[PDB]
């Protein structure tokens, strides 16, 4: 399905823009948005590519 | 040497002088001789027989240059070394030598000058090699493994830690002398000098387990971000471990001809068949950016990219290829 699985705690926060990113093989970086992953968006997006992360949490 | 580049080149890593993404191999030019080409998420360096290295691409982070006005290193030029290169390795926005004398130095992540790992070494001319993905380097010297980084995925060690700043033994075999380490971006894999698998950690891609893993001697193992493949010369197979959302794994019709060299990138790898002498290359895997040829929807099989005289050393980098001769 979904090119990866991307545990939250692994993303970079981007204080200015207030979305949190994660490199992409394309050389870009996923994104997802303070406010949407707040409100319960789990899918970043990168802007050069067509690929998607799912973002989860995994306690072990 | 002859040097031909393709795929992902919004930042000129292509060593092109232009940003436009390329579909076909284009003649990349810095009489030196290529030892190695290493590639991060947006930067590419060169280093050659003679101790130089060349870089091109992003600078935004440290990458290549110290000057922080410099966003961009738009054409091939000498990157400032400490000392001769004898060994260099990326990652993600991080380029890591081994010099003449056996020092280690990093730059890039925000840091604008080389600055030196003090990883234990002997003095003794065993050689010193580094590998880099990602946001993780390991240093080999004769049967030890030392590394830095990222340790999200028990990766370096156990427990999991975000970041380890100083080098920490990641494996000692106390016996046999390791190879090299194929890096994915938050797994390894220890393949000693008779191509057995020693050992392999972090997040190991779906159906592999290291100990169903270690019988088979004479392999050579390659790792994408999130894929292991094996390559056994002796049967003329890759054998792939991951989820292949884009046609990663290594397609398994049946090839014609002997497979002479594998590489691989962020998400596609690449072959040489040896058609006797003629040699040929294609790519497999995601190939939206062109990395794979004009075929760019990652459909799964071999695209043949290039056929060429004499038998060519193959470099992958984040969706981009590079062909030597
Ligand atoms: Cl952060
Ligand atoms: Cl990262
Ligand atoms: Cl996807
Ligand atoms: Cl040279
Ligand atoms: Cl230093
Ligand atoms: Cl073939
Ligand atoms: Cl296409
Ligand atoms: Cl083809
Ligand atoms: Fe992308
Ligand atoms: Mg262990």
């Amino acid at each position: 399905s979904t090119y990866d699985e991307i545990e939250i705690e692994d993303m970079t926060f981007e204080p200015e823009n207030q979305m949190f990113t994660y490199p992409c093989p394309c050389g870009d970086r996923f994104q997802i948005y303070l406010d949407d992953m707040f409100e319960g968006e789990k899918v970043a997006v990168c802007p050069s590519c067509s690929l998607m992360i799912d973002v989860v949490h995994h306690h072990h | 040497s002859c040097v031909y580049a393709f795929g992902s080149n919004g930042q000129r890593q292509l060593g092109l002088g232009h940003d436009e993404d390329m579909d076909t191999p284009q003649r990349s030019v810095p009489g030196a001789i290529v030892r190695k080409i290493a590639c991060g998420g947006n930067h590419s360096v060169m280093l050659t027989n003679d101790g130089n290295l060349v870089g091109c691409g992003d600078n935004r982070r440290g990458e290549l240059d110290s000057a922080q006005a410099l966003r961009q290193v738009h054409d091939w030029r000498p990157v400032e070394v400490p000392a001769p290169v004898v060994d260099v390795a990326c990652g993600w926005d991080t380029t890591v030598i081994v010099d003449a004398d056996g020092r280690v130095w990093q730059r890039g992540g925000g840091c604008y000058e080389f600055t030196q790992q003090h990883v234990p070494l002997n003095s003794n001319d065993e050689r010193i090699a580094v590998y880099g993905c990602f946001q993780n380097f390991v240093v080999v010297q004769g049967t030890r493994v030392y590394g830095w980084g990222s340790n999200t995925k028990c990766q370096l060690q156990e427990p999991k830690s975000r970041s380890l700043k100083e080098p920490v033994l990641v494996y000692d075999t106390g016996s046999v002398a390791v190879d090299y380490v194929a890096m994915g971006k938050d797994f390894m894999v220890i393949v000693d000098e008779g191509g057995r698998i020693v050992h392999a950690s972090g997040r190991l891609p779906t159906g592999f387990e290291l100990k169903q893993q270690q019988k088979r001697h004479n392999l050579v193992v390659l790792c994408m971000w999130t894929s292991i493949h094996l390559w056994n010369a002796r049967l003329n197979t890759v054998e792939s471990f991951g989820r292949g959302t884009h046609s990663q794994l290594f397609p398994q019709e049946r090839l014609d001809f002997p497979i002479v060299g594998v590489a691989t990138g962020s998400e596609h790898g690449i072959l040489t068949t040896a058609n006797q002498h003629c040699y040929n290359v294609y790519c497999w895997g995601w190939g939206e950016h062109g990395n794979c040829g004009p075929q760019k929807g990652s459909q799964p099989g071999l695209q043949l990219v290039g056929q060429y005289s004499g038998k060519p050393r193959v470099f992958g980098g984040c969706a981009t290829t590079w062909i030597v001769l």
